[PDB]
């Protein structure tokens, strides 16, 4: 269960969580709509 | 992907491309007719990747003959299987390119690449799948370099995903005595790492030192070139030809014989050497033919192996033998000769076994090497087109054809960017 | 009654699902068309072995398996093989054009082109379940197809069926014998990708199995073949708990609880003894002792690593054969006092003991004897993790030098990916060394 | 050839001499010269600097390859300096209307062959001693002073197309 891992992993987890969710962000606002292939 | 066109312009190309057809065919069993009667279900396993199938069983070739004058259009439609090819696949002019790039390149070049691009569209759709392209032509003949470099070009903005590929037989003075030779070689490669993809490198100069002092020869002859040529190339395309699982297609070869885009000149090999009216009855062993192919004597280029770095190469055992004594020996040879192989590619040596040995040979071997070393098969290149170029000698049949110094200045940077790439690419992380 | 829909796709993938399949159907006693004279109701199914197999109103017993492949190679030799009347057309998806070793040309080119029929295939037969487990995915990281069309359907899984489990059975590569200088590329790309979609992942050392066949059942030049026959063993001993009437693993949740503690710790280490020639199947008989000993010995673990350095956060047996529990017990505890086995502060110490009173079975004619007992030992050691440093040792020195990268940037894969998936790898080093404290 | 053989089998063709001792088999074969030295003289003539100005406007400015856009911009600026007027008040309001298209390679086209018509207008005034404000009336000096901010409003200058639009913008 997730309650038998220490806070020490689940906080790495978060913070590269909302890293990866920062990057998709900024990728996404960084494209164009005009010149994507799907 | 399961069919490729095959395409040969110049006198040389056409006699290196019929000469590779007559290889393939007698391997397969194909006799002259077109009929199969070989004893092997392997070739025709793999017998639709270079021929198509018509009526009475018939395997007709998929090569276009292209030229710009009539003289080897006729030589090899009389050769001995000239009859297999077809009577609307030759294509060519009447008065050629003179030894001119620009001749060949903008003018009668220019003007037969309409119905070269017709013969071409004819094959591709006779292709479930096409694969990619196989020329066969040289870089120091007019017609041969520039109309066969406008087809490249022409494919590559026609095709969109298609691989190319090449078998660019280099000049050599020692073999002609033609001048404006340099000029037609420089711009050829200006084009070949902004357009083909894989580009085999077959030194004229390797193969006249080793017809004279390897071979015994007082005065080797085309027909000494010929029977070089044909054998590597009947060894460097075993792959494609019958059932395997390193390179089975073009595109595989490429991603493993291709680490850079403009660097993918491959210079090969292949052993045992031996020439026309010649039975060697010694066979050699797995060791001996392992120690031999990678020698410098055996390479189709004027390159030394040893002065320089190798970043892929491709080994092929045609003959039956055991496949623990091959790998055994390639790990062998990979340990001792550690110090020539660039250690930041990590398994960067393919060894492939095959079951049919070439034709008149019991046991032979291949070698497809992407060594940096190729770059001194450049560098002379080099120095004649700077000494022909700074005085202006013969320049005037390229300024009055279109061209300009712009083009060979432009062709002389790109091949100086590729050989300082190639002497860093050596010398990563010194 | 719940039942499973199985997917194989690849070249590795496919020969391994066939080799399976076979396997099941050569226990289960169906014949290679498709009839079970065991089965006494025709048109019902409600039993052990239905999880993995329908049937129709003529007593036929249909797998359910989904084979798809990107040229048309090994799906025909399975539609013109022997047991090609017991899988359907539909079910045998061909396409045309191959990815030649690429995750790129076959996650952004030419697997987005087929996705959606293998999908319809995918709605079309879970239709005729009334409950569905998970989806049991079989592939490769060496293969460009198994990381990119495999990573794709995985992807569009996780969003369709967001309420079912996704185990797997990857393949790693291995130098004697790979055809790919750029096999590490693509096994990072798809781990990357998968970390993030999957929840039980069996990895499959080939370097492991070389060794297996050489030494034990001594083999000059294990072939595919044989490597096959050696992994469908293991394949349907770790699954022989979801076919048969046992007490351990019977749903795919149980794996998820009872050998991945940590969600992005889902890599277990599995073992299969004992592994005798067919020679020497007449000699001796190993008792319950004898194949719990040799099971944590390297020579036949499946990845070549150290679990002694590192510790075990769950650990669980399967057998086959005429096993006792009390010999199990007795064995386990004598294991316990020898050998120096830790475990990790935080994580429950104990093994998941399940026997299965059917005796093992072998195909005709292959290299595997008839053991009169087998086990198979699954525990998740952070030495494994050990695997996946020596693969960063190829990523760093290749990438460094932008090699082989072009491949990618053309065929619409951007170049940050690299990036992320390095950055990701090293997280999850960090983790695992993180565990081990 | 064709312009020989109607020139020597007709002669009816104005300048038909000129053009035919200028351009021949062997001038004529540089690409560069016939876009710039032997186009300004064909041009120099009042009978060929309409319709050649016109084509050069409406078609090469709108090629698909970038070389032939520059050497159409050059040809353009070679020959604005034989005809201000036109240039300055037919062909110049032409491209400011065209600079405003929904095609990349279209408005690169207008936004280059403007920027030469301006710098030959300013050559042109430099020497008499006068502004360039008077070839360019308010209306030219509004529209030259609404290419960047405009493209702007449209985010334009975001992507590979977008580049093309920031290049021809700081030319
Ligand atoms: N190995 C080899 N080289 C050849 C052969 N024929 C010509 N060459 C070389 O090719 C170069 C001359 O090019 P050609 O093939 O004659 O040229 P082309 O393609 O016919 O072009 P044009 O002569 O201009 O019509 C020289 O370097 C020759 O040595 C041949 O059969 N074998
Ligand atoms: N154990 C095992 N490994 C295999 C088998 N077939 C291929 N491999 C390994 O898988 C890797 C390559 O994957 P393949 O399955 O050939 O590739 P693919 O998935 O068909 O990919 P593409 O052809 O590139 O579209 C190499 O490491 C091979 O050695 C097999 O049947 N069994
Ligand atoms: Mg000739
Ligand atoms: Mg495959």
């Amino acid at each position: 269960d997730l309650s038998l891992v220490p806070e020490r992993l689940q906080r790495r987890e978060q913070e590269r969580q909302l890293e990866v969710e920062r990057r998709k962000q900024k990728r996404q606002n960084q494209e164009v709509e005009k010149e994507n292939s799907h | 992907m399961r069919e490729i066109v095959h395409i040969q312009a110049g006198q040389c190309g056409n006699q290196i491309g019929a000469k590779f057809w007559e290889v393939i065919s007698d391997e397969h069993g194909i006799d002259p007719t077109g009929t199969y009667h070989g004893d092997s279900d392997l070739q025709l396993d793999r017998i639709s990747v270079y021929y198509n199938e018509a009526t009475g069983g018939k395997y007709v070739p998929r090569a276009i003959l292209v030229d710009l004058e009539p003289g080897t259009m006729d030589s090899v439609r009389s050769g001995p299987f000239g009859q297999i090819f077809r009577p609307d696949n030759f294509v060519f002019g009447q008065s050629g390119a003179g030894n001119n790039w620009a001749k060949g390149h903008y003018t009668e070049g220019a003007e037969l690449v309409d119905s070269v691009l017709d013969v071409v569209r004819k094959e591709a759709e006779s292709c479930d799948c096409l694969q990619g392209f196989q020329l066969t032509h040289s870089l120091g003949g007019g017609t041969g370099s520039g109309m066969g470099t406008l087809l490249i070009s022409k494919i590559r903005e026609e095709y969109p995903d298609r691989i190319m590929n090449t078998f660019s037989v280099v000049p050599s003075p020692k073999v002609s005595d033609t001048v404006v030779e340099p000029y037609n070689a420089t711009l050829s490669v200006h084009q070949l790492v902004e357009n083909t993809d894989e580009t085999y490198c077959i030194d004229n100069e390797a193969l006249y030192d080793i017809c004279f002092r390897t071979l015994k020869l007082t005065t080797p002859t085309y027909g000494d070139l010929n029977h070089l040529v044909s054998a590597t190339m009947s060894g460097v395309t075993t792959c494609l030809r019958f059932p395997g699982q390193l390179n089975a297609d073009l595109r595989k070869l490429a991603v493993n014989m291709v680490p850079f885009p403009r660097l993918h000149f491959f210079m090969p090999g292949f052993a045992p050497l031996t020439s026309r009216g010649s039975q060697q009855y010694r066979a050699l062993t797995v060791p001996e033919l392992t120690q031999q192919v990678f020698d410098a004597k055996n390479m189709m280029a004027a390159c030394d192996p040893r002065h320089g770095r190798y970043l892929t190469v491709a080994a092929v055992f045609r003959g039956r033998m055991s496949m623990k004594e091959v790998d055994e020996q390639m790990l062998n040879v990979q340990n001792k000769n550690s110090s020539y192989f660039v250690e930041w590619i990590p398994n960067n040596v393919k060894t492939a076994v095959c079951d049919i040995p070439p034709r008149g040979l019991k046991m032979a071997v291949t070698f497809i090497g992407n060594s940096t070393a190729i770059q001194e098969l450049f560098k002379r290149i080099s120095e004649q087109f700077t000494a022909m170029f700074r005085r202006k000698a013969f320049l005037h049949w390229y300024t009055g054809e279109g061209m300009d110094e712009m083009e060979f200045t432009e062709a002389e940077s790109n091949m100086n960017d590729l050989v300082s790439e190639y002497q860093q690419y050596q010398d990563a992380t010194a | 009654m719940r039942e499973c829909i199985s997917i194989h796709v690849g070249q590795a993938g496919v020969q391994i699902g066939n080799a399976c399949w076979e396997l099941y159907c050569l226990e289960h006693g169906i014949q290679p068309d498709g009839q079970m004279p065991s089965d006494k109701t025709i048109g019902g199914g409600d039993d052990s072995f239905n999880t993995f197999f329908s049937e129709t109103g003529a007593g036929k017993h249909v797998p359910r398996a989904v084979f798809v492949d990107l040229e048309p190679t090994v799906i025909d030799e399975v539609r013109t093989g022997t047991y090609r009347q017991l899988f359907h057309p539909e079910q045998l998806i061909t396409g045309k054009e191959d990815a030649a070793n690429n995750y790129a040309r076959g996650h952004y080119t030419i697997g987005k082109e087929i996705i959606d029929l293998v999908l319809d295939r995918i709605r079309k037969l879970a239709d005729q379940c009334t409950g569905l487990q998970g989806f049991l995915v079989f592939h490769s990281f060496g293969g460009g197809t198994g990381s990119g069309f495999t990573s794709l359907l995985m992807e569009r899984l996780s969003v369709d069926y967001g309420k079912k489990s996704k185990l797997e059975f990857s393949i790693y590569p291995a130098p004697q014998v790979s055809t790919a200088v750029v096999e590490p590329y693509n096994s990072i790309l798809t781990t990357h990708t998968t970390l993030e979609h999957s929840d039980c992942a069996f990895m499959v050392d080939n370097e492991a199995i070389y060794d297996i066949c050489r030494r034990n059942l001594d083999i000059e030049r294990p072939t595919y073949t044989n490597l096959n026959r050696l992994i469908s063993q293991i394949v349907s001993s770790i699954t022989a708990s979801l076919r048969f009437d046992g007490a351990l693993n019977v749903d795919l949740t149980e794996f998820q609880t009872n050998l991945v503690p940590y969600p992005r710790i889902h890599f277990p280490l599995a073992t299969y003894a004992p592994v005798i020639s067919a020679e020497k199947a007449y000699h001796e008989q190993l008792s319950v002792a004898e194949i719990t000993n040799a099971c944590f010995e390297p020579a036949n673990q499946m990845v070549k690593c150290d679990p002694r350095h590192g510790k075990y956060m769950a650990c669980c047996l399967l057998y086959r054969g005429d096993v006792v529990p009390k010999d199990v017990n007795a064995a386990i505890a004598t294991i316990k006092t020898k050998r120096s086995i830790q475990f990790v502060d935080w994580c429950p110490t104990g093994f998941k003991v399940g026997i299965n009173y059917q005796p093992p079975t072998v195909v005709p004619g292959g290299d595997l004897a008839k053991v009169q007992r087998a086990v198979c030992m699954l525990s998740n050691t952070t030495a494994i993790a050990e695997a996946w440093a020596r693969l960063d040792h190829k990523f760093d020195l290749m990438y460094a030098k932008r090699a082989f990268v072009h491949w990618y940037v053309g065929e619409g894969m951007e170049e940050g990916e690299f990036s992320e998936a390095r950055e990701d790898m090293a997280a999850l080093e960090k983790d695992y060394e993180e565990v081990g404290v | 050839a064709a312009f020989q053989e109607n020139v020597g089998r007709q002669g009816t063709f104005p300048h038909g001499i000129d053009i035919l001792t200028t351009a021949d088999y062997f001038a004529v074969g540089n690409r560069s010269n016939c876009f710039l030295v032997i186009s300004v003289f064909i041009a120099g003539f009042p009978e060929y600097t309409q319709p050649m100005i016109d084509h050069l406007v409406t078609m090469k400015i709108s090629h698909w390859d970038g070389v032939i856009r520059e050497l159409a911009a050059r040809a353009l600026h070679n020959l604005a300096q034989q005809a201000p007027e036109f240039s300055a008040t037919q062909v110049f309001p032409r491209l400011l209307s065209m600079t405003l298209s929904p095609d990349l390679h279209m408005r690169h086209g207008s936004i280059l062959a403007c920027a030469e018509v301006a710098y030959a207008l300013y050559k042109l005034a430099a020497q008499e001693n006068r502004p360039v404000t008077d070839h360019l009336d308010e209306q030219a000096v509004q529209g030259l002073k609404q290419i960047h901010q405009q493209l702007y409003d449209r985010q334009l200058y975001r992507g590979l197309g977008g580049q093309l639009m920031r290049q021809a913008v700081c030319v």
